[PDB]
């Protein structure tokens, strides 16, 4: 969903510490500037994604303290008050699993992890007591039990069956549910594709700061060197390589940036077509939802991301 | 006024208990607005009200009444 | 410089034209002469006196 | 004045088309200038009067013509212009 | 239907007359393109290193070898100025292209058909769209159906009448304290429970849940009569 | 909702008209 906000300072990246240089930075007029709005819209649009996405609802959705769930056991998927931050004990396995001073900063998010916990809890409380209204009006609370007979009426089921063998249904889905922290907990890969969003940045910024200390066909690479042994005139001969330089690897930095960017919002759109499909409503769409006709979906945090738990039949 | 939060040290804010709905987003969860002798005021983005669902194996809502609602989307 | 048609084909860099527009060149006008407005040159010193 | 021409005006060089504006300059403003910080007009150096600069007429030239197993007849079309060289 | 309709359309034209920003999704195109022109043509003026930029200063003071060395230098940087131009036109065409795909496809399940998706169309139960021309855009009115008051009442999964347990052909069973009525989730009209309502499948001992009631068959008056 | 450089503005294929025509 999320990338890492990234605000890299054109003036002293190109220029560290020095007037001559920054003079001389000047004579190519609004690069550093426009260098600089670009990675601000990046840093804007991962936020954007974030509420285009996590938030599906305007309210908050709690379950009640009885909890009958007609056999079903959601102490898996549904945050426990006894952590010191809210989390489910899936999110504490996905948060587990995936995880400078040359003017690079890192921008903090505007949506802290715990909150995004509590637009989950409000999903995940919803589903449970409204089934598939609450997102598309007021809530109304329905009796679980009923909740899956129309799901089941749905997808061709007659709901009998559901009755009948409610009993089975309640081990295949509990003994499923093990099945997803065993699997999440033994294999550390599952998310990998998270991981290679995190890889993708920490790549960019080492390049970023492996290219200064690179001569660029320059004398040498520290500034305070030029200016320490060449003439006021001779020294921007040298400092001008290191400027042309510098300035093209930023321009690649920035130009990686707004490809990635590209490729992460298109995946946003996805997680926020699926919220509504799959974990809001029931989808008839095939294979949309995951092999088998859906049912209903689970969302879950994960660190830069979401994970969907998709129940079908 | 003189305050610390995660994105860095914030001057010119009151800090406000309340949470309210996010006006001015700045970071980690915080937001400002111009409120109540008007002034800058920082405070914790609001996730919306909390609504609890009365449920019940035997209790089910059925509406009485629907409304028809025109909603305007644009796209380039 | 044949004709627009032989533009197409050294533009496509091929002998055959598909059946389409294409932009073959572009369009300029070139100044008719050269105008030269300068400020009085009066105010001369009395050298030749 | 009317016509695509190079002018030099005092220190200033150009070409385009010169025409009479009704632009005002301030006594001891000679030549204005546009958002980009490019020459729009000018104040004529000897007599006093404004002159807008219009670029002289430029444009793509797009050919018109069906496949070559078809005919070989061709459409000139002057882009962002009008009908001038003819 | 016809007052709620009508009312709706004329918030439509209060909202769009009165408020000017909700279409600044498009005017963002606008500015964005006003930017990279603005941009591209104050480029010319800066130096790149070189002694004036100006093209006749430099031709006109350096010697022919001196001043090829200052010219390059403005060609150089010029010519960067385009590439950064075209990448960015490039990609910002990318994202216009992706909204044109879904504008296409909207039209497509919202207003020529009706979409089943979830909040595709827009919130609640899309009903049909009107399609609007705006200035490099498209503007899409989404008639939806939004339910608005509701009720609780008692409901159960099934009834038992003659020892079978009896399940709904469509609709939930509900109940107002006294006896119960079979109504659509979406909305609330009392049915009798029959026969021709509910279906005859396995036994009242099975369900979890069930209730006994009396299940009206239209046929017995019929033989009696 | 609302240069001499040689930057060219391209008009569009169908006008204002057509589009509300369709």
């Amino acid at each position: 969903v999320s990338m890492t906000k990234t605000s890299v300072d054109c003036t002293m990246y190109i220029c560290g510490d020095s007037t001559e240089c920054s003079n001389l930075l000047l004579q190519y007029g609004s690069f550093c500037t426009q260098l600089n709005r670009a990675l601000t819209g990046i840093a804007v649009e991962q936020d954007k994604n974030t509420q285009e996405v996590f938030a599906q609802v305007k309210q908050i959705y709690k379950t009640p303290p009885i909890k009958d769930f007609g056999g079903f056991n959601f102490s898996q998927i549904l945050p426990d008050p006894s952590k010191p931050s809210k989390r489910s004990f899936i999110e504490d396995l996905l948060f587990n699993k995936v995880t400078k001073f040359n003017g690079l900063t890192v921008l903090p998010p505007l949506l802290t992890d715990e909150m995004i916990a509590q637009y989950t809890s409000a999903l995940l409380a919803g589903t449970i007591t409204s089934g598939w209204t609450f997102g598309a009006g007021a809530a109304l609370q329905i009796p679980f039990a009923m909740q899956m007979a129309y799901r089941f009426n749905g997808i061709g089921v007659t709901q009998n069956v559901l009755y009948e063998n409610q009993k089975l249904i309640a081990n295949q889905f509990n003994s499923a549910i093990g099945k997803i922290q065993d699997s999440l907990s033994s294999t550390a890969s599952a998310l990998g594709k998270l991981q290679d969003v995190v890889n993708q940045n920490a790549q960019a910024l080492n390049t970023l700061v492996k290219q200064l200390s690179s001569n660029f066909g320059a004398i040498s690479s520290v500034l305070n060197d030029i200016l320490s042994r060449l003439d006021p005139p001779e020294a921007e001969v040298q400092i001008d390589r290191l400027i042309t330089g510098r300035l093209q690897s930023l321009q690649t930095y920035v130009t990686q940036q707004l490809i990635r960017a590209a490729e992460i919002r298109a995946s946003a759109n996805l997680a926020a077509t699926k919220m509504s499909e799959c974990v809001l409503g029931q989808s008839k769409r095939v294979d949309f939802c995951g092999k088998g006709y859906h049912l209903m979906s689970f969302p879950q945090s994960a660190p830069h991301g979401v994970v969907f738990l998709h129940v079908t039949y | 006024n003189v305050f610390q939060t995660r994105a860095g040290c914030l001057i010119g804010a009151e800090h406000v208990n309340n949470s309210y709905e996010c006006d001015i987003p700045i970071g980690a969860g915080i937001c400002a607005s111009y409120q109540t002798s008007q002034s800058i005021i920082a405070y914790t983005m609001s996730l919306g009200a909390e609504n609890s669902v009365a449920y019940s194996n035997n209790s089910i809502a059925i509406p009485t009444n629907f409304t028809i609602s025109v909603t305007t989307e644009i796209l380039p | 410089a044949l004709d627009p048609l032989s533009e197409t084909k050294c533009t496509l860099k091929s002998f055959t034209v598909e059946k389409g527009i294409y932009q073959t060149s572009n369009f300029r006008v070139q100044p008719t002469e050269s105008i030269v407005r300068f400020p009085n040159i009066t105010n001369l010193c009395p050298f030749g006196e | 004045k009317n016509k695509c021409v190079n002018f030099n005006f005092n220190g200033l060089t150009g070409t385009g088309v010169l025409t009479e504006s009704n632009k005002k300059f301030l006594p001891f403003q000679q030549f204005g200038r546009d958002i980009a910080d490019t020459t729009d007009a000018v104040r004529d150096p000897q007599t006093l009067e404004i002159l807008d600069i219009t670029p002289c007429s430029f444009g793509g030239v797009s050919v018109i013509t069906p496949g070559t197993n078809t005919s070989n007849q061709v459409a000139v079309l002057y882009q962002g212009v009008n009908c001038t060289e003819v | 239907i016809a007052n709620q309709f009508n009312s709706a359309i004329g918030k439509i034209q209060d909202s769009l007359s009165s408020t000017a920003s909700a279409l600044g999704k498009l005017q963002d195109v606008v500015n964005q393109n006003a930017q990279a022109l603005n941009t591209l043509v104050k480029q010319l003026s800066s130096n790149f290193g070189a002694i004036s930029s100006v093209l006749n200063d430099i031709l006109s003071r350096l010697d022919p070898p001196e001043a090829e060395v200052q010219i390059d230098r403005l060609i150089t940087g010029r010519l960067q100025s385009l590439q950064t131009y075209v990448t960015q036109q490039l990609i910002r065409a990318a994202e216009i292209r992706a909204s044109a795909n879904l504008a296409a496809t909207k039209m497509s399940e919202c207003v020529l058909g009706q979409s089943k998706r979830v909040d595709f169309c827009g919130k609640g139960y899309h009903l049909m769209s009107f399609p609007q021309s705006a200035p490099h855009g498209v503007v899409f009115l989404h008639v939806t159906y939004v339910p608005a008051q509701e009720k609780n009442f008692t409901t159960a999964p099934a009834i038992c009448h003659d020892g079978k347990a009896h399940f709904p052909r469509e609709g939930v069973f509900v109940s107002n304290g006294t006896h119960w009525f079979v109504t659509q989730r979406n909305f609330y009209e009392p049915q009798i429970i029959t026969t021709d309502n509910t279906f005859v499948s396995g036994n009242c001992d099975v369900v979890i849940g069930i209730v006994n009631n009396t299940v009206y068959d239209p046929l017995q008056p019929e033989l009696d009569s």
